[PDB]
RNA sequence: GGUUGCGGCCAUAUCUACCAGAAAGCACCGUUUCCCGUCCGAUCAACUGUAGUUAAGCUGGUAAGAGCCUGACCGAGUAGUGUAGUGGGUGACCAUACGCGAAACUCAGGUGCUGCAAUCU
RNA sequence: GAGAACAGAAAUCUCCAGUAGAACAAAAGGGUAAAAGCCCCCUUGAUUUUGAUUUUCAGUGUGAAUACAAACCAUGAAAGU
RNA sequence: AAGCUCGUAUCAGUUUUAUGAGGUAAAGCGAAUGAUUAGAGGUUCCGGGGUCGACCUUGACCUAUUCUCAAACUUUAAAUAUGUAAGAAGUCCUUGUUACUUAAUUGAACGUGGACAUUUGAAUGAAGAGCUUUUAGUGGGCCAUUUUUGGUAAGC
């Protein structure tokens, strides 16, 4: 079936997530939110590009899926399989309902009907605020043209308006690149898995010493 | 079927506050209520006996009776167009001591003491309150503060 | 440095876990009175296990708690049985310790075949002075960091006196 | 312990009333004493507080106030030597003593001393102080056990039978005294009247004199060098009876030096708090030590 | 004299606690060969 | 057939024509629901303070 | 000022570690005839204050400590929201007008206050 | 979590941790930690009388409930309930 | 509709000030709960098998991080809406009654006699305030903006 995406496009209903009071709902056609090279070190991938919604609406998982697949297949096969880290920034937690009048042969019914209208779960979608990021990709600054088009190539699977935005920031973190590198000389950045931990001033002096040695090279 | 029983919809309402639970302290039991006292009504979930119906939560009335563990409070609720007279028998854990009138006494008492100042001097009284006023003319010094002039900021994306 | 904190034996509970009702349980209950002279206390079954043949609330085990003079010699009796050598386990990280031996004949206790044959569990808890700080009613406190019998501390107590041994590592 | 508590734990934990954490108060019971009738309005409720330290017996007449609790007048075991007992400070007969001290002490403060005499010569039999016909009514006080576990023949109920016997109205039943037999279910005033005047402690000295001298050497070592004998004990407390009722009035210690003078010394042994400039300087220094990746 | 010591447990279920099952077992142990 | 179920529409309007009144209070309110042995003893406290003015005036 | 009996508010009072504690008090502790309670004088009971002790309970301090309390044109006049137009936009949405206005964040500071009674270099 | 003959994943015993993460017939929600939970002891306030009050409401009935009065009882050292 | 008692007594689909109550919007998830993407660190020296006559995968737990959510989640928490007070029926002083109440001339009510008005104790308005009896029609409703449920939607 899959009645068209035009029926579910607008957020018409309070979020209806899969829950204890609502079970037996299908599975998101997108299970994979992180792909490309997801283990890459923070300093490896300075440049970041976003796919940002310009509209207040609902994105279906099946659409999210084909968008993800689309971006990747271009990005990899053009630049490289490991040349980027693509993250899907939205998770389809909203459960769509259908009534499903069609039952079994041989005839439809009269006149009831609308009676007992409440629907069974149909699909999933991710309700999206204006200016909410949909996709994020981090790569090396030399890959811009390839990354900027990768998301641009994926917008065509998305209902509504979305913009490709050049992120003034380092990688998938905060800290606009100078304010990042500023804390790189002070060695306040401890590489975690595919991310960093930052050195606070707020903690116990013992572990702060052990954790970030080169910050006090000294102070 | 619809469900209208006594405490329905009170879930969050009759909850005790985050990190306040268990036994109620002794200030509540150690308070004295005579007739005419104006009291605020707020139920307490820890005490099930003698607690207000959810309607009277937040309402304030004048106690008309004093019994062993409770005080009768007369309250005014509207039904149709009129106020009928409700009287509740409520325990002390559910009764506050209303600060609404308390200041009015501290107003009258200060009014009578400022009356003796027109008795011992003879100046004009100015007893009744007056609301906030248009303010007044003033002069703002440029000395050490010279107006710094701002423009509007352009548009730039922060993410 | 170490004036009041020396040591003692808080209590020793000899536990005999039967696993069945009736005679074997009721007889093993006489064994523990002939043991400490104290009359013991049986335990009900936690939950039914049809593999072990016991419904819940079935009287099964039995044990008794002894302190002071009567325990330390019955404890000393057992240390003769396992011959003053104990393993690196058998000592809890909370400082207490215990072992077990078969037959109970090995420490005193003549046969009396009109009783029958039983083994047992020797577990014994170590404490210090100021222990009722935690165990009292009024102003119940908690034993400080120092004090607070540790594993290596009650071992260096049990190796020194009794001249016993750690084992297995 | 490596049981170390998550910040989630210590953020959402609800700390009990302080006097629960330190375990000096059962508030469940305090509500059931302090709280008065609402048609009795502001006329306060009075509790008899009985507290046994190891070396002392505390007995206080107390009412309650939202600012904090009030004590009418208080006595002690450690006052009793002034009334003639150097030894046996915390024991049943000293509880009757302190209880009968505060009975005639507080009740004197009210001008109620003369009227409402007491039980006088003490048969140890069960009775309460009834009312004067056409006159005041006994000053009503209630027993506050504190945290104390109730048992039949417990050290606290001597102060009960002492204070009740001293004119105070402190209602009770006989059954938690010694002499209530849990089959007989009535009381024997002998076993009490014995205990009231010390008829246990003395009886032990006799029996102990026989069995062990070396045990009698220390345990009673205070009675030896003070020239005190076995059945002399009966008259130690029987005398203090007349002495209590004689001068119930409270004279305090004259407490050499003063208030201000104590404080000038009596804690110089507490540390001062730092300022932020102090703690911050240390931190910057504590870095220098621990620094260098060591 | 049968003196029983009572359980402080609030659990009135006859179900064995789910700390126990055919799983969590071990292919090891000193199975006697003699 | 099916029809309307409920509404509050227009009811605020109707209840404001003649409406909303007020508790219409007096001094010396009724004693309804006051402690009996107050209102019992209160009778004799007033029964007695009557004779006090059945004497004083003469 | 310490200390204790009863407290009010009930984390600025809780947790974790580590030190320091004179005086007095508190305890820890000795005792098992008597009332008394337990499988067990461990808890409860009673005797003694005598045989011993700050090791602990307890009270303080220390921690770029956890948590908690506090402040601010910190973020934010942001989110939201009351009123308004024949405002914009195909719509989804959005702007402006007259008002009300957060929580997260951040920087900063603080870590029980105190009643009645008694007592102590 | 760390510890004890058979005893194993699961028997019984111990210590430490444990803001409730358990239990309170049941639906769900609220409430409770020296308790409202577990356990033991004693009882029949699940009683008499007859009015008032809250919810629903027409301010009728009914169901349920709250605070009293007048008795007579239970319980506890008691205040109390 | 008929009036009746009175003549500014009392009010009020409004604000101001004082004082309550509420758990929606928003917000929060390196806070509880429930869900949810990704790596990194650390014990099992394994729950289980191998490589070897103890090293690597698999999982299970654990530690600090990371992406995204909730009508029937939540520490926090609006706007709008909402109970109360702003007096002569007031604030006090004294001391008569009672069978209630207290250790009690303690209280509790209710009185006796007495102190104080002039902004008499916020603004604004009042076409007058209160009261009673009787009786018609009606008891299919629909529409706009906004909040909102079911439904792909509807002039549903
Ligand atoms: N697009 C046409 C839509 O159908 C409407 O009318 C529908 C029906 O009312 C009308 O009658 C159809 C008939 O044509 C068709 N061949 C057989 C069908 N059973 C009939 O419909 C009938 O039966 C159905 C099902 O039981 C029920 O809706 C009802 O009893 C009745 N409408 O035909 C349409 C469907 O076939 C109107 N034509 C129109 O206003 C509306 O927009
Ligand atoms: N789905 C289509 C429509 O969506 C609308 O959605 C509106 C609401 O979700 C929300 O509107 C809020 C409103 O709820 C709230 N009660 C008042 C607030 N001023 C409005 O705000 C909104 O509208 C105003 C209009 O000038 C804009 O200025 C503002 O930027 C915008 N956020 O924002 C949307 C309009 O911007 C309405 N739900 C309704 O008309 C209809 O469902
Ligand atoms: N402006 C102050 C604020 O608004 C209010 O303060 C005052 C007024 O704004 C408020 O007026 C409200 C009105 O909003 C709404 N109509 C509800 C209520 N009926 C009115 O209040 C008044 O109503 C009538 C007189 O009109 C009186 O019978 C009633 O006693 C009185 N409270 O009455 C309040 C007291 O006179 C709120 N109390 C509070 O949010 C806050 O004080
Ligand atoms: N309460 C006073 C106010 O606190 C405010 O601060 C609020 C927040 O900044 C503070 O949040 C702290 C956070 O700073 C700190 N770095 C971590 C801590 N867990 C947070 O705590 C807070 O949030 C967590 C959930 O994240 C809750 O579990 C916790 O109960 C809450 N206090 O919680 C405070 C409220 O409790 C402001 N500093 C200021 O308006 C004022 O000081
Ligand atoms: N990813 C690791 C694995 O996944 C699960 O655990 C994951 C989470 O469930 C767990 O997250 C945190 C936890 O770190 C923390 N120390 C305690 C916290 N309550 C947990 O919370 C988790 O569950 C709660 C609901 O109970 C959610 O609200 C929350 O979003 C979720 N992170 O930590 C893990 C990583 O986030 C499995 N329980 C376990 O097998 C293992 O930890
Ligand atoms: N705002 C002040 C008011 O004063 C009022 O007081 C009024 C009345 O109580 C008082 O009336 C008294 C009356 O009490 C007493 N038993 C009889 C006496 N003749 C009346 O006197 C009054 O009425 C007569 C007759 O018309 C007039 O001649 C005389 O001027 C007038 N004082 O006269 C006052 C009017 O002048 C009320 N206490 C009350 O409404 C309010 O407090
Ligand atoms: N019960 C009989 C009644 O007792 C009344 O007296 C009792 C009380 O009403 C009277 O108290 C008076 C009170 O009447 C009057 N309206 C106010 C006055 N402040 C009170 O006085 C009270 O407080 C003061 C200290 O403030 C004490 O010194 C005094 O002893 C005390 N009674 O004191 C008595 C006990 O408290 C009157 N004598 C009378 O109405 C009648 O005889
Ligand atoms: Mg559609
Ligand atoms: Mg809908
Ligand atoms: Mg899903
Ligand atoms: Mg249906
Ligand atoms: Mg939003
Ligand atoms: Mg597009
Ligand atoms: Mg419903
Ligand atoms: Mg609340
Ligand atoms: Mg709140
Ligand atoms: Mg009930
Ligand atoms: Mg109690
Ligand atoms: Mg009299
Ligand atoms: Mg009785
Ligand atoms: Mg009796
Ligand atoms: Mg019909
Ligand atoms: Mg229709
Ligand atoms: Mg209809
Ligand atoms: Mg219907
Ligand atoms: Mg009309
Ligand atoms: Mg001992
Ligand atoms: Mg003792
Ligand atoms: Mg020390
Ligand atoms: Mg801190
Ligand atoms: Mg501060
Ligand atoms: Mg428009
Ligand atoms: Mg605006
Ligand atoms: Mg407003
Ligand atoms: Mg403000
Ligand atoms: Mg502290
Ligand atoms: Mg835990
Ligand atoms: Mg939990
Ligand atoms: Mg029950
Ligand atoms: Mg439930
Ligand atoms: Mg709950
Ligand atoms: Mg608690
Ligand atoms: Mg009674
Ligand atoms: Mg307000
Ligand atoms: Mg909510
Ligand atoms: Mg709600
Ligand atoms: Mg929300
Ligand atoms: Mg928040
Ligand atoms: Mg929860
Ligand atoms: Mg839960
Ligand atoms: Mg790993
Ligand atoms: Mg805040
Ligand atoms: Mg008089
Ligand atoms: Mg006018
Ligand atoms: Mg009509
Ligand atoms: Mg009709
Ligand atoms: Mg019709
Ligand atoms: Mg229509
Ligand atoms: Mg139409
Ligand atoms: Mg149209």
């Amino acid at each position: 079936a899959r009645r068209p995406a035009r029926c579910y496009r607008y957020q018409k209903n309070k979020p209806y997530p899969k829950s204890r009071y609502n079970r037996a709902v299908p599975d998101s056609k997108i299970r994979i939110y992180d792909l490309g090279k997801k283990k890459a070190t923070v300093d490896e991938f300075p440049l970041c590009v976003h796919l940002v919604s310009n509209e207040l609406e609902q994105l279906s998982s099946e659409a999210l899926e084909a968008a993800r697949i689309c971006a990747n297949k271009y990005m990899t096969t053009v630049s490289g399989r490991d040349a980027f880290h693509l993250r899907v920034r939205v998770h389809p937690f909203h459960v769509l309902r259908i009534n499903k009048m069609l039952s079994c042969a041989g005839a439809d019914r009269l006149q009831q009907g609308m009676r007992g209208a409440w629907g069974k779960p149909h699909g999933l979608a991710a309700r999206v605020d204006i200016g909410q990021i949909i996709f994020s990709v981090r790569t090396k600054d030399s890959n811009k043209d390839v990354v900027v088009e990768g998301l641009r190539r994926a917008r065509y699977k998305f209902p509504g308006q979305q913009k490709i935005i050049l992120s003034k920031k380092w990688g998938f973190t905060n800290l606009d690149r100078p304010e990042y590198l500023k804390k790189r000389e002070a060695g306040e950045v401890k590489d975690d898995g595919a991310f960093v931990k930052f050195l606070s001033k707020k903690g116990s002096l013992e572990n702060n010493i052990r954790e970030f040695p080169e910050y006090f090279a000294a102070q | 079927g619809k469900s209208h029983g006594y405490r329905s919809r009170t879930r969050y309402m009759f909850q005790r506050d985050f990190r306040k639970h268990g036994a109620v302290h002794l200030s509540t039991y150690l308070k004295v209520y005579k007739v005419g006292d104006i009291v605020d009504i707020k139920a307490n979930g820890s005490i099930q006996k003698g607690m207000p119906h959810k309607f009277y939560q937040g309402k304030t009335g004048v106690v008309y009776n004093v019994t062993k563990s409770s005080v009768g409070v007369i309250i005014n609720k509207m039904v149709g167009n009129r106020y009928l007279e409700k009287r509740l028998n409520l325990r002390v854990e559910h009764i506050k001591h209303s600060k609404c009138r308390q200041e009015f006494l501290e107003r009258v008492k200060a009014n009578a003491a400022k009356r003796a100042e027109a008795k011992a001097q003879g100046v004009a009284v100015q007893l009744k309150r007056q609301p906030a006023q248009p303010r007044e003319s003033r002069i703002v010094s440029t000395e050490g503060n010279v107006p710094q002039t701002l423009a509007p900021v352009p548009y730039e994306t922060f993410i | 440095q170490n004036p009041m904190r020396d040591l003692k034996i808080e209590k020793l509970v000899l536990n005999i876990s039967v696993g069945e009702s009736g005679d074997r349980l009721t007889r093993a209950s006489k064994v523990l009175e002939q043991l400490s002279g104290q009359t013991p206390v049986q335990s009900k079954a936690r939950y039914t296990v049809r593999t072990f043949g016991i419904r819940r609330n079935e009287k099964i085990a039995v044990h008794v708690t002894v302190r002071g003079p009567k325990a330390e010699e019955i404890l000393e009796r057992g240390l003769k049985v396992k011959e003053y050598q104990l393993r690196d386990r058998n000592f809890s990280a909370t400082g207490n310790f215990g072992f077990g031996i078969d037959e109970h004949i090995d420490l005193g206790i003549k046969y009396d075949p009109s009783i029958g044959i039983f083994g047992m569990d020797f577990y014994v808890v170590m404490n210090r002075p100021g222990a009722r700080v935690t165990r009292r009613k009024r102003c119940k406190g908690t034993v400080g960091n120092s004090h607070k019998t540790t594993k290596e501390d009650t071992v260096s107590w049990f190796k020194q006196k009794y001249d016993a041994d750690v084992l297995d590592k | 312990q490596k049981d170390a508590k998550s910040s989630a734990y210590s953020s959402r934990f609800q700390t009990p009333f302080r006097r629960r954490r330190e375990g000096k108060t059962d508030y469940y019971q305090r509500k059931r004493l302090v709280t008065q009738h609402k048609a009795k309005y502001n006329t306060p409720k009075y509790r008899l507080v009985v507290r046994f330290t190891n070396k002392d017996i505390i007995c206080q007449i107390i009412s309650s106030t939202i600012t904090g609790d009030v004590v009418l007048a208080a006595a002690y075991s450690h006052e009793l030597p002034r009334y003639g007992i150097t030894h046996g400070l915390t024991n049943w007969a000293a509880a009757y003593a302190t209880g009968l001290l505060i009975a005639r002490r507080t009740l004197q403060k009210l001008g109620l001393d003369e009227t409402y005499k007491g039980v006088e010569e003490v048969e140890g039999e069960y009775e309460l102080t009834e009312a004067v016909e056409d006159g005041p009514r006994p000053f009503k006080v209630f027993l506050d056990i504190g945290l104390q576990r109730t048992t039949t023949g417990a050290r606290v109920f001597g102060a009960l039978k002492g204070a009740s016997d001293g004119g105070l109205y402190v209602p009770h039943s006989e059954n938690r005294f010694p002499g209530w037999d849990f089959e007989t279910e009535e009381i024997d005033p002998e076993l009490l009247r014995s205990y009231i005047f010390g008829g246990h402690v003395s009886q032990y000295m006799e029996e102990l004199a026989d069995d062990d001298e070396e045990r009698f050497s220390e345990l009673f070592k205070g009675y030896l060098a003070d020239d005190i004998d076995a059945d002399s004990l009966e008259d130690i407390y029987t005398s203090a009876h007349e002495a209590i009722r004689a001068d119930p009035a409270f004279k305090p210690t004259e407490k050499k030096f003063t208030k201000e003078q104590y404080a000038a010394e009596s804690k110089k042994y507490r540390q001062t708090k730092l300022s932020k400039e102090e703690r911050a300087a240390r931190v910057a220094a504590k870095i220098a030590a621990l620094a260098g990746q060591q | 004299k049968e003196i029983v010591k009572s359980n402080t447990s609030s659990k009135k279920a006859d179900v064995p606690p789910p700390s126990a099952d055919p799983s969590k077992a071990r292919k090891n142990r000193p199975r006697p060969s003699g | 057939a099916k029809s309307k179920n409920h509404t509050a529409h227009n009811q605020t309007r109707k209840a404001h024509r003649n409406g909303i009144k007020k508790p219409k209070t007096y001094k010396y309110p009724s004693l309804k629901g006051v402690d009996p042995k107050f209102r019992r003893n209160h009778k004799h406290a007033l029964h007695g303070t009557a004779k006090a003015l059945a004497a004083a005036k003469k």
